[PDB]
RNA sequence: AAUCAAUACAACGAUAAGAAAAGCUGGAGUACCAUGAAGCGGGCUGGCG
């Protein structure tokens, strides 16, 4: 039977992230592709061989200043091509996009920025999501399937967060959640998690405190969006609160799907 | 020629990457190995070799010279 | 040679922004930079190199006189 | 050669002629000038036309015949 | 070319309509006048030069002989 | 080197009359026995003769394998 | 050259490789030699490619570079 | 054979969006997937097989020439 | 044939309800049971059989293969 | 095959079966008997039915499948 | 065994002269009496001879029974 | 083809006009030409092709016999 | 057979023919090409016309009969 | 000039008919379609060439048995199909219905049961009329013109008969018969040919087996020519000669603005 | 005689109407089928006899997820066929259609959003209202007879609800809705069962969870039949009592004077 | 007014079914969007079917 398991991970930096155990974690997850957002590192400071995975290949891509992002990427079969950007700065001159290139799919990751680290973050954050809205407008045009394993730091809705009266902070503002719901109506693209599993307390991402962590006052920004012609595709869905080494949960989801190269 | 040699030679120096349109509309993108007088090294993924004739244009992503 | 040589100098010069169309039909707009024998590099956003057996027509905005 | 003088006629009569691209566009003007490899097109905006990129050329009315 | 030129010699002496397919997928149909090094003249409705770089095909009517 | 594997090859196939398959660049696909051949153009027959310039045909597939000399 | 010593290092090597030509058809199969127009594409059948019909010439695996 | 099957697959390469017309009238838009001898699968909407027997014209949105 | 046949065997191992229409216009809803290289074995409440020569189309509800 | 195997458990057991032809009109009665393009439908009337105006056979009860 | 039982059964309908409605695919009622037949034409006449073909014969209603050979 | 072939061969001979009605249920009129297995020559104000797996009845104006 | 003189007749002097199809929709345009079981109707839109589909063929003029 | 003549005459048994001079008499009239009713004569009977009539065509249905019944109908030019039954018992097993197709317009005859005899009659006579008016109310659809000869053996109105208020305990003009005629003339659509030309009384076509009746001209309109309501205009002339008559049954003479052919 | 009679109840949850004996009521009401709305179960899950009615077959459609559940149709004839969904998600996805082919005349259950939990629900019923009023719209032209034994969380008139000066506030009798269900009812030409046999009021078929609501009859009347014009005049009666109930919907019983065959 | 004065998509349209029209020289198969798609090679025995 056609599966295939793809897992999506915001590491806030991936130093730390493999100084808390991420990489011995992914090697037992037998995952066929897996997806890093906000690695934090260079291209040069990731050829260490110490991230490298057995049986893994590994791309990844990086800002001019490492420090403020940059995204990989690792596949258990070399991808045909391996393309990174969308044609504007805040995505070229960022790093924030990794798109690995398989037959009939294609699998891409991205991140946006935080938007929580002053207005000018948030007009950044904005100025990112107009850019993306205009750019899956264009690309919903072409047949093959695309698969955004994206952070984009916002939820959707009330079930995907906690204490909502969330929308006094970057994360659920009322023009998000408009973006959000205009990709996911107009645009016709499908959440994965959602596809499969309509249940609450599923979050994927909690702020920097004590209290978010016991009383769960968590929210949701971690998303898999898939094209309209594999929201059928769905298997499983599943956000592990721990061993999440970072700020966000990794995300796994599997598929009907086998890949081929 | 006087241009076209420099510029892709500059081009592979500096290792920018550039989006190689073919002449049917399908982009390619990748970094530039080597080249002669009519074919042109794609290298990323697989060093997969273009040929000259059917290359449409060459857009770096980033301003060189 | 003797008119398309002149003609590319001529838009170079004046930099006049013209209209190039590919073979296929791919319009591409922007500013004459520099040409030769083979390729014609044209700057807008970004500098691009476009081959010149791939072009069909080029559509200066406004006229121009040899 | 026959291209060029059969050119050189439709140039010097001014005969309003039609060309059919390689992909299939239909262009429509009077013919200017030319050389080796382009071809001028003038119309309501001036253009140049590359040889290797046409495929025929129709006149809007017979000529004579080199 | 010791093919082409004696094969367009005779079609054009016989005066046998040709069929002639271009690269773009269209066919042209009509009498070779006269024909050079680069196009060809094609003579039916109206007198329309056709390039040999875009013709694909030459179908003649009916069988022919060196 | 020139014309060291194009000209024996469609020698070949001339001399031993085997029907290929000519592949246009437009996607039309023709068939028939080869009369002769030159720099730029291809002799093809088979219900009519035609003649099939070098510089539209992509690929000759010839309809059983053959040796060459 | 470049071309040459390459397409002689995916000869000797035997390394399958995809040759998508310019209108997007992909074919498939090895390398069994090449001149300055043709290549000799080995597969189910023999057959023969045109360099001038073919776009990209892409390995399934990495080999030394010339 | 030797027409119904090269436009298909024409139709099919192209992508070109064809209206299909069964026997009783009714019209069908789409474009061709796939098709054999019998059937002929169309890709619109919902990718629904349509069987040969009961089509009467096929009528792509653009022309076509062979 | 080369498609169909493996077309109806897609939809009669998912068990996907499809539509089945009519020359005539008729359309008709529910399962493949079995089929051969004339009739096809619709299935819900009744097991009925119908003609190939006398099916315009068939319609899948989901998307297959 | 399935249509023989069926038909002749539909005669055997005598399930009243409705015959629904091409142009829309219902049939009722039982097999009687069948070959290869004609099906005996026995009801108050015995008439012939051909195969290639039948469009469904629905048994008024189920029935065993081969 | 194309016509094992429908050839036997037109032969019955003509040796006893039995005057038969044959309805037509589009549901046109025919009647008379078959005088001969084939493989693919049904020959019919009540008051001038006319040929049917089998391809639009959708069924075949005798005014009376008949017993199979 | 017992009693199809001598019955068209009979009409036409004789050269009687008949009437044809389709499955659809136009009426043609005019008088046999010439046919073979698969259409009909039907001859009236214009030499029209009636095709035989459209035909379903022939009605001759006068009786004839084989 | 007789089908295929008539339809090469019908194609080789672009006689404009009118189609009828079974359900009684009217067809209208020039015979491009046919083979055993399609049959390609040319006019303003290239379209494919299934024989099966087919009633009736009448040009628009008279036509010299095998 | 279009000019069509048609005559329906029932002949209860056409053995007395043709021994009164009923074929002669036909042939005399010029008619061009000729309906004939009550024959009791089977196809073996009427293979006599002593029925035929010189220039005319015959078809004819029979029963089981000849005594039992059936019709006829005699034409000018030769009908493009002629077609019996309906599809029910009380009209195939009998041989009641005759129909003559020919371009455009069909003639057709009818025979209904008398209903006299006895009550196991009249139900026959009913089942027969419901029938029939099932029939016409699927047939109503249709585009081609029909002409219904039929000799329904009922009574419409009281100007079809004389002295009604007895007629009504007699079959022939019973209430639920009256209302079965009023439905198929004006639900269906359907109108009298004699009718649509001449609204007078003493217009009868059936008198009883007596003396008394004849004297007293105590007639029964049992015989009609339904028609199509797009034909109702194209009657010119309808006639009920009293005699001469060769049977119970007086002959049905009517002319319509119409060019019969093929 | 003829004699229909079709039940449609909304469960809101077909296991708390099992466990609130929903199942032993059905089965002494005689009825010939039997329409269940809001299952809140997979098909899996009827599969369980528990569910099984004696002398009733079961037929049940599920969503992808059991939280929004199908509906399910009891017949004690076995139909022709069993359709489900219209051809668009809000309807395919979560299976709230499912009709049942029969005879003449077909029977269909029908289960609208509730439209009160968020603005998305109140959005994704209006997208269904327009979506089926477009299916009514292309269905209405056929011959055949519909019955929508439809849950359709809406009021018609000021009639079907209490204090309707405040209904107008909430959803269920807003604007959009009250225009919509006119449409449906005047321009398309369907009827409502429950209105062609009693114009009274107080015959609510929904009441709030509250004791305020079940004290003070503070219902509203959310479930009804939706019948072709064809069969507006076969209603015979229609009953729905108050209590005993087994969801937040009331019994809906309605008796036509049709023979249900297939 | 035609090989898209240069690229290409969307726009809506099938009576779970009439125990059956001796037959109509022929019913019909709009607007708007839109400038580069990691690429879709369709039997028997030359005689026949």
């Amino acid at each position: 039977g056609p599966a295939m398991r793809i897992i999506s991970v915001n590491v806030n930096g991936i130093q730390a992230a493999a100084e808390r155990g991420l990489l011995s974690w992914l090697q037992a997850q037998n995952a066929d592709v897996i997806c890093l957002q906000d690695t934090r590192a260079s291209a040069f400071d990731l050829d260490d061989p110490s991230f490298q995975l057995d049986g893994y290949f590994l791309y990844a891509c990086d800002a001019e200043l490492p420090e403020q992002g940059g995204v990989a990427l690792y596949s258990r079969l070399q991808p045909k091509a391996v393309i990174s950007g969308l044609g504007f700065e805040t995505a070229d001159r960022y790093g924030r996009y990794l798109q690995a290139d398989f037959d009939k799919v294609s699998i891409a990751t991205l991140l946006l920025p935080s938007g929580q680290s002053g207005d000018e973050s948030l007009n950044q954050k904005f100025k990112f999501m107009d850019d993306f809205t205009h750019y899956l407008s264009k690309q919903r045009r072409k047949r093959r399937e695309y698969i955004y394993c994206g952070s984009l730091y916002v939820a959707h809705q009330k079930m995907d967060v906690k204490n909502w009266r969330c929308q006094q902070m970057p994360g659920f503002l009322a023009p998000e959640r408009a973006w959000l719901d205009e990709v996911f109506g107009n645009l016709g693209y499908a959440d994965a998690l959602r596809e499969v599993s309509r249940e609450g307390d599923q979050f994927s991402w909690w702020p920097d405190s004590e209290q978010a962590e016991m009383l769960n006052l968590g929210w949701r920004f971690d998303y898999q969006v898939l094209t309209p012609g594999l929201r059928r595709f769905v298997r499983n869905a599943k956000l592990p609160r721990q061993p999440r080494f970072s700020q966000h949960a990794p995300l796994i989801v599997d598929y009907d799907w086998q890949l081929s190269i | 020629h006087s241009l076209q040699d420099p510029y892709l030679n500059t081009l592979r120096k500096e290792r920018v990457p550039v989006s190689i349109y073919l002449v049917n509309g399908i982009k390619l993108q990748g970094q530039i190995e080597s080249f002669d007088q009519f074919v042109i090294l794609l290298k990323n993924t697989v060093s997969q070799m273009v040929y000259k004739h059917a290359i449409s244009t060459v857009v770096p992503s980033r301003p060189v010279r």
